[PDB]
């Protein structure tokens, strides 16, 4: 009953059955330099970054190749743009890169301690600076003769007023890397998903860690290192994600919502190639769809990141797989995949045949599901009001199970929306439940038929 | 709010 057709998979075929030698267990990270500025706008670049075979890619010195004014993202520029703006903090324990230990260094462990708290930007800038000066002093002695760290994470540069010049700068990027782009699936959500279709800022000190994960719904990520320190990246191909999740299960940590730092020897032991690379100031990281990754600051630095949704079959297939898998696991999918697919088909011409067949299949199933739901409600005497979508109306979600609710909305009262199960199970016969329809069969049917492959 | 963030362990 999936929104996906297994026959249509464009996932690269990889055999783990054969033993793999060590050199391939440490693959080189695709690094790319940009002599011209139009290279960055070349299609071959986009073809490269989004190739399924290429889990992750570094674009070297792009912030100078287009003359991006990163300086603005400097901590100093930030503190005065707004210092009493606020910031999530992670309190962590500082460690060497490829390692994470119990309290004593007897053992390497998967669970990564990462406690939470809040400050302002100006406040964390104090800390980041003091921290640096301190490390300086302990070196201006030797000359003449557990570390607890705090990481400023997921800082929201969403307010396009306040952060005007900073955001304006990123317009200079090739379209597929931009925050907002007609060719960006995430631009077709119709509302703001903080950190995905808005920019997040990271203020790091050395040892500052972002633990193992895949992006929300397997969406591409674009990260720029502002400077002046470096970052170290580790990454695995989507293919191997369930094997990694299995480790999380054994070590008693939740794969999708838990804090975990992988044990590299485990992954080598399991025949899983790990990409290892350094990201220098002005280097852009492109994380392809579904790539497991984790990240350590080696110096003092800020990064900027957001999620992009290029219109490829791979990206799409993986967004849907994660969408369904999320709900199997009772985990909120923050990109409302069904509402997005309809928005896309109705607003964007698609020339790529494989991507076209995938969206078309999904819309079909969405229609059958709406059709089935309607009959049985009718069949059981339930009246369904018609509700219009208004302009810039968001997607909906079950107040209870967090699943996306599409087209047919169950409502109670100051009004709440539910999926059917959550409505029934809270009223046997749906008494005191209003039921709304947002798209009549014919609206969806016509939209569907209007949707054809562009040559 | 749908929003991207870091996993957590304390606080
Ligand atoms: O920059 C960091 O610390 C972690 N970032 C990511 O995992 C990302 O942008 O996808
Ligand atoms: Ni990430
Ligand atoms: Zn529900």
């Amino acid at each position: 009953e999936s929104y996906l057709s297994p026959a249509q998979s464009v996932k690269p075929k990889i055999n783990t059955e054969e033993k793999l030698p060590r050199e391939k267990l440490n693959p080189p990270t695709p690094s790319i330099y940009l002599e011209s500025k139009r290279d960055a706008f070349s299609p071959v670049l986009l073809q490269f970054c989004t190739d399924p075979r290429n889990p992750i890619t570094v674009i070297r010195g792009l912030a100078g190749s287009l003359r991006l004014n990163l300086g603005l993202f400097s901590t100093k520029t930030l503190v005065e743009a707004s210092g009493e703006h606020t910031v999530e903090v992670r309190t962590q324990v500082q460690q060497p890169s490829d390692e994470n230990w119990d309290l004593t260094g007897t053992r390497q462990i998967w669970p990564c301690e990462s406690s939470r708290s809040h400050t302002t930007i100006a406040k964390y800038a104090q800390y980041q600076a003091s921290s640096f000066q301190e490390s300086l002093q302990e070196e201006l002695e030797v000359l003449f003769q557990h570390h607890i760290i705090k990481f400023g994470t997921n800082i929201d540069l969403s307010d396009a007023k306040r952060w005007k010049p900073q955001l304006q700068e990123l317009l200079k990027l090739p379209a597929f890397m931009r925050v907002t782009s007609t060719g960006n699936m995430l631009s077709h959500v119709g509302h703001t998903i903080l950190g995905m279709n808005t920019v997040q800022l990271y203020m790091k000190v050395p040892g500052s860690r972002t633990p193992g994960h895949q992006e929300n719904n397997n969406f591409c990520s674009v990260n720029i290192n502002i400077g002046p320190g470096d970052c170290e990246w580790f990454a695995v191909h989507e293919h191997y994600w369930e094997t990694i999740s299995a480790f999380c299960d054994r070590h008693g940590v939740d794969y999708l919502t838990g804090s975990w730092w992988p044990i590299l020897d485990d992954l080598y032991a399991s025949n899983i190639p790990v990409y290892r690379f350094v990201q220098r100031p002005g280097d852009l990281v492109w994380i392809n769809a579904g790539t497991v990754h984790w990240v350590q600051a080696t110096g003092w630095c800020n990064n900027i990141a957001w999620n992009v949704g290029p219109l490829t079959a791979y990206q799409y297939q993986l967004a849907l797989e994660r969408y369904e898998w999320n709900e199997v696991k009772n985990v909120k999918s923050i990109v409302p995949m069904i509402h997005v697919s309809w928005n896309v088909a109705r607003t964007v011409k698609i020339s790529d045949p494989d991507l076209f067949k995938m969206i078309k299949f999904c819309l079909l199933q969405s229609m059958k599901h709406c059709q089935v739901q309607r009959e049985s409600l009718v069949r059981a005497g339930k009246k369904i009001a018609y509700q219009g979508r208004v302009k810039d109306e968001p997607a909906y979600y079950c107040n209870e199970c967090d699943v996306e609710v599409f087209n047919i909305l169950f409502v109670t009262s100051t009004y709440l929306v539910h999926c059917e199960g959550c409505a029934r199970r809270r009223s046997a016969g749906l008494q005191g439940v209003v039921v709304l329809e947002q798209y009549r069969t014919e609206e969806l049917a016509q939209a569907y038929d209007a949707f054809t492959l562009a040559p | 709010a749908a929003r991207k963030s870091a996993p957590a362990t304390g606080g």
